[PDB]
């Protein structure tokens, strides 16, 4: 495998190109914020009298 | 199921092809056998990812049959020319024959999927239906190299007839033999062309640039619309 | 709606970039995918030509089968320039003699596929009844875009390789040599 692509270093560029624009790609579309979802849900039922 | 229609009837004119060239009803077979095969694959394949059977994934379906019957007959025809340009016997021909061109078959399908995936990433309601194919015809071509790796050698090892170094069927009487003589003719011509063309060149570059700009033309012409109107044999009429 | 449109310039732009990337992997080199980006105007063309005669549009069905006659026509070139390549890689055959035993060993294996599909669609293109819409709209632009595919690539195909292995060479031919 390494010998392999130490005689394609193209083909190993060409890996690494992909790799990189797939993830290029990725950011451009990933939500952002401080942290995911971490507190557990909760459900409140409120009523009056 | 008039798509439905089309598919069995684009798999009989796939086996009248066939035949014009290969000659001999159990080469046909092959290439034919293929279609159905990755065809029923890639259904089995759709209710694995919870697609259902619409307009979208059918004509996909019959767009992927141009994909699918073209690894077949590189496939069988490779092997043919083999046994032509050898005299090989079969088993040993397909072998030697898988050995050369296997590696590209694996390759075209990748970068095949490079252009039927990016469709699956059309954004809102547009995109749903752009999904519908690119997933059908994706799976289609992957079972396709599948089934050209696994099936259809086998199948030419077995179902394919000994053909003699040199012949080329010239020596059949009726049709073929004209048919087959023709075509001998014909390609000789078709590379007398060529071998013309490349002391030529400068010329054609320049063709090839009034192709481009008249294709540049049409496009910019042609107004997009999305999905045709069909007549479903019902309407309604209001009343204000 | 806004929301926005026109993705297509941006994703079959990345879709040309992983091609020629692709490509490149396969040949082992930046210059010769080319040889094989080339054909993609061939079949367009026919596409057009046929859909701006029967007075269709740019819809969906348009769009995938223009992706369908690309595929093909790429496959054909593909395996061409594999061909011609290997002879002067494996076998030491010169460019223009390896060119033209690749391009008449891939004239019928071509030609069988084009006429299958083409005849494959014509139920599509002649159509009547139900879908009928639907089925003229696939079938018409892939007719046009496989005839032109087919008759413009076979003759297309070996200029583009010839012409983009001597531009990106490197004194060291084109003889001929071996081995
Ligand atoms: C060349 C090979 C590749 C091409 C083949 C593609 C075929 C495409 C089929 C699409 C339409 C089929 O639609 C589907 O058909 C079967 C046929 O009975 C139905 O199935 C129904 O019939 C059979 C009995 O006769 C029962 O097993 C089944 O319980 C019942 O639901 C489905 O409910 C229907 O949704
Ligand atoms: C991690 C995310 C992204 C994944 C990476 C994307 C992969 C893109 C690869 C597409 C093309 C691959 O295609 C592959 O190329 C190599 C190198 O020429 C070929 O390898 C074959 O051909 C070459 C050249 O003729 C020979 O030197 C080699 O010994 C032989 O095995 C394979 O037969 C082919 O299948
Ligand atoms: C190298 C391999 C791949 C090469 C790529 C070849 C593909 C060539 C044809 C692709 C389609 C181009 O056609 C283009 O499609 C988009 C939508 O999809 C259209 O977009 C237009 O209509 C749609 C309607 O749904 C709107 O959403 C959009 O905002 C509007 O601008 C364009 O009017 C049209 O110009
Ligand atoms: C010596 C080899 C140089 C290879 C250059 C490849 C550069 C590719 C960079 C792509 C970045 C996205
Ligand atoms: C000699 C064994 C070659 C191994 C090649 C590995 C190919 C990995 C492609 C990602
Ligand atoms: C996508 C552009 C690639 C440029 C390659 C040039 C190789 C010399
Ligand atoms: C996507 C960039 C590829 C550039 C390759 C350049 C090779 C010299
Ligand atoms: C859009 C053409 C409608 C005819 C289909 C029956």
């Amino acid at each position: 495998m390494p010998n392999f692509f130490i005689d394609r270093p193209i083909f190993a560029w060409v890996i690494a190109i992909i790799i990189m624009l797939a993830g290029g790609l990725a950011i451009l579309k990933l939500p952002v914020a401080q942290y995911p979802t971490i507190a557990p849900p909760a459900v409140t039922i409120s009523a009056s009298y | 199921h008039e798509v439905v229609k089309t598919l069995v009837e684009a798999i009989i004119l796939v086996f009248l092809v066939m035949y014009l060239f290969l000659q001999n009803f159990r080469a046909t077979l092959i290439p034919t056998i293929a279609v159905p095969v990755v065809l029923l694959g890639t259904f089995a394949v759709l209710a694995a990812f919870g697609f259902s059977i619409n307009t979208l994934t059918m004509f996909g379906m019959v767009l992927a049959i141009g994909l699918l019957v073209d690894d077949a007959i590189v496939v069988v025809e490779n092997v043919e020319r083999v046994m032509a340009e050898e005299g090989l016997p079969p088993k040993e021909a397909t072998r030697k024959s898988m050995g050369q061109i296997q590696g590209a078959l694996v390759g075209i399908a990748m970068v095949l999927s490079a252009v039927f995936v990016p469709m699956a990433f059309f954004g809102g309601s547009t995109g749903a239906i752009y999904r519908q194919f690119s997933i059908t015809i994706v799976s289609a071509m992957a079972l396709s190299v599948l089934v050209a790796l696994i099936l259809t050698p086998a199948l030419c090892a077995t179902m394919l007839k000994p053909i003699a170094k040199g012949d080329h069927g010239e020596g059949k009487k009726g049709f073929f033999g004209w048919f087959n003589r023709m075509f001998e003719k014909s390609t000789h011509h078709y590379t007398d062309s060529v071998g013309g063309i490349l002391r030529s060149t400068g010329r054609y570059l320049v063709l090839y640039l009034i192709i481009v700009v008249g294709m540049a033309y049409l496009f910019v012409r042609l107004p997009s619309s999305f999905l045709p109107d069909e007549d479903q044999g019902v309407f309604m009429t209001m009343v204000q | 709606e806004r929301l926005s449109g026109n993705q297509a310039p941006s994703l079959y732009a990345i879709s040309l970039i992983v091609v020629f990337l692709c490509l490149a992997a396969l040949y082992e080199s930046w210059s010769i995918p080319f040889s094989v980006m080339l054909v993609v105007p061939l079949g367009v063309i026919g596409a057009l030509l046929a859909a701006t005669f029967r007075g269709l549009t740019n819809d969906v069905y348009f769009q995938v089968g223009l992706l369908t006659t690309i595929g093909l026509s790429a496959k054909n070139a593909i395996l061409i320039v594999e061909f011609a390549k290997d002879l002067m890689d494996k076998e030491g055959k010169g460019l223009i003699e390896a060119t033209l035993d690749a391009v008449r060993m891939r004239l019928r294996p071509i030609l069988m596929t084009s006429l299958a599909f083409i005849l494959g669609v014509m139920p599509l293109v002649i159509s009547t009844g139900a879908g009928s819409g639907a089925q003229n709209a696939v079938g018409t632009g892939v007719m046009g875009g496989m005839v032109t595919a087919t008759v413009l690539a076979i003759f297309f195909v070996p200029v583009f390789f010839v012409v983009v292995r001597r531009r990106f060479s490197r004194k060291n031919e084109d003889i001929e040599h071996s081995h």
